[PDB]
């Protein structure tokens, strides 16, 4: 059934598991034309599909060329995610293939449902929770490969850097969709407290600045103070 | 015309033919049911005044056999029987007559219901999906469950009714995933009709039956099945003209003949709008939108 703060848990337990977020799959801009009409152009955009245990994510990387001569493109790429991630289980070997796979969507239920039909055994879910996977398109190295892809690209990376080492994954996800949150509420007031210090720097093979422990405390609790005076502004309380 | 006569009537019961209805009381000295309308299935059923639960009935085919009525003390219900001996059968029914103790066939003359409500509806393909082949009739009642509820528990009670399921193998080609998703015509058209069907009759009759199991038994599986048939249709882009204007047609007959007061339970919301309203065939079912808006317009 569907996910939820009451099973929250089992996202990190020894089954494994998938959340697939399609909120970066078909993103455009909206200009004026010459005759004055409103159009759209497409940019390149992304699946992400993250394994919350491990931190391993699949970013595969959606090229405008995909939607070349498609009409109703919004219910295109809701396939297209679905394709992809049928496409990515099929390639694993199968004591890697996941045995539930969590939409942060609902409309993804039925197109990955259907993709998936020669699964039976792995459970598509819908979640309640309000995941904040949009604002990866805010971690610089995520929005570099993206928007330089000359063709369709699968990339991966691990969404934790190396936290793993010295956190549990129940705290790395709640460290990770902390960030996101910010970078969703405020992208530059949090891009300004991650990138602050210049003597703190982000590794060639990792995503995020090498905080110590210490570190990560202060930068976190400026993550929470950030959100929670976005809050007031936008409700006036 | 052909009769079916009664042995007694022990214990009062409403009794039903086809859409029509009558109140027998307990041993009231009734025997039978006359005058019934040569070549079209029929349905007999029955409702004990003491259990308004469980309605039950049997289709038959008066060209099939000479059938009568018994009631089984032992098992507690009325049951449909063969009388092999055809002298033995003219006897009884021609003595009940000249006593006048059976009720008439009450069909107006100006009436099509039953025929347009059976139009497509077949004896043999009945006994395919309620198997008993030592009988020439058919028992349905208010519980039985079909062969697709059942794999979501005895199979010598089931209603065989052919499996639709929109997220299968079978409605799905791979590598036409979302086109086949959004556009059934294809399981409608080479799975169903071509393939399992055969032909349109076929699948109309199959799609009668359901809804004439749900609307005189209650069968809720019978009802999942009519409406699954309906979606099926209107959910694919290229249907053969003819089958559109009889599918208009039948779903007029069926709306008509609906009792007003169970639209609740007989009607699903979701299918209805989306045939009516959102569905390729939208525009395609004119008789069945005007009946539905003027007489349930709050279901949509």
């Amino acid at each position: 059934g569907a996910m939820n703060s009451s099973n929250y848990a089992e996202l990190f337990n020894n089954d494994i598991k998938l959340f697939v977020d399609d909120t970066n799959v078909y993103r455009v801009t909206v200009h004026k034309t010459f005759e004055g009409n409103v159009a759209t152009k497409a940019i390149n955009g992304c699946i992400f599909t993250l394994n919350p245990k491990t931190g391993h994510l699949f970013l595969k990387i959606i090229h405008t060329s995909v939607w070349a001569g498609q009409k109703r493109l919004s219910q295109l790429a809701k396939w297209k995610t679905a394709e992809e991630v049928s496409a990515l289980v099929r390639s694993l070997p199968k004591e890697e293939q996941p045995k539930q796979i969590i939409v942060t969507r609902k409309a993804m239920l039925d197109p990955l449902e259907v993709h998936m039909l020669d699964f039976p055994n792995i459970a598509i879910r819908p979640t309640e929770l309000r995941l904040p996977f949009s604002a990866a398109m805010s971690i610089d190295k995520l929005s570099d490969v993206v928007m330089k892809a000359t063709e369709p690209q699968m990339v991966l990376f691990n969404i934790y850097d190396d936290w793993l080492d010295r956190i549990s994954s129940y705290t790395a996800f709640s460290r990770l969709t902390l960030l996101l949150r910010a970078l969703k509420t405020n992208e530059e007031s949090a891009k300004m407290i991650l990138l602050s210090d210049p003597t703190i720097t982000i590794k060639s093979y990792h995503l995020w600045p090498s905080f110590t422990d210490e570190q990560w405390i202060t930068i976190e609790s400026q993550m929470r103070d950030l959100i929670l005076t976005e809050y007031g502004r936008k409700y006036n309380v | 015309m052909n009769t079916v006569p009664f042995t007694s009537a022990p214990i009062e019961v409403t009794i039903g033919i086809d859409q029509y209805s009558f109140n027998v009381k307990e041993n009231q000295p009734f025997h039978g049911i006359k005058d019934i309308p040569i070549g079209h299935v029929h349905v007999i059923h029955f409702q004990h005044a003491d259990n308004s639960s469980m309605r039950y009935g049997y289709w038959f085919d008066c060209r099939m056999g000479n059938f009568y009525i018994q009631y089984d003390p032992k098992d507690g219900l009325y049951k449909m029987m063969e009388e092999r001996d055809g002298a033995k059968f003219e006897n009884i029914v021609h003595n009940f007559k000249e006593r006048q103790m059976m009720v008439s066939y009450p069909k107006i003359d100006e009436d099509d219901t039953w025929y347009n409500l059976t139009e497509f509806v077949q004896m043999d393909k009945i006994r395919k999906i309620v198997r008993k082949d030592e009988n020439q009739f058919s028992y349905v009642d208010s519980s039985m469950t079909t062969v697709q509820e059942n794999e979501l528990s005895d199979p010598a009670h089931s209603l065989n009714y052919t499996v639709i399921n929109f997220k299968s193998r079978e409605a799905i080609r791979p590598g036409h995933e979302m086109e086949d998703f959004l556009d059934k015509s294809y399981y409608l058209n080479t799975v169903m009709l071509q393939g399992i069907f055969k032909n349109s009759s076929n699948y109309f009759g199959e799609l009668q039956f359901a809804f004439l199991n749900a609307m005189f038994f209650g069968n809720y599986g019978s009802s999942l099945q009519w409406h699954a048939m309906i979606e099926l249709i209107c959910s694919s882009a290229t249907v053969p003209k003819h089958m559109l204007d009889k599918l208009d047609e039948i779903l007029y007959y069926q709306i008509k003949t609906l009792p007003e007061q169970y639209s609740d339970i007989l009607l699903n919301e979701r299918v209805w709008n989306i045939c009516l309203y959102s569905s390729f065939q939208k525009n395609s079912l004119h008789n069945t939108e005007k009946i539905m808006e003027n007489k349930y317009p709050e279901l949509l």
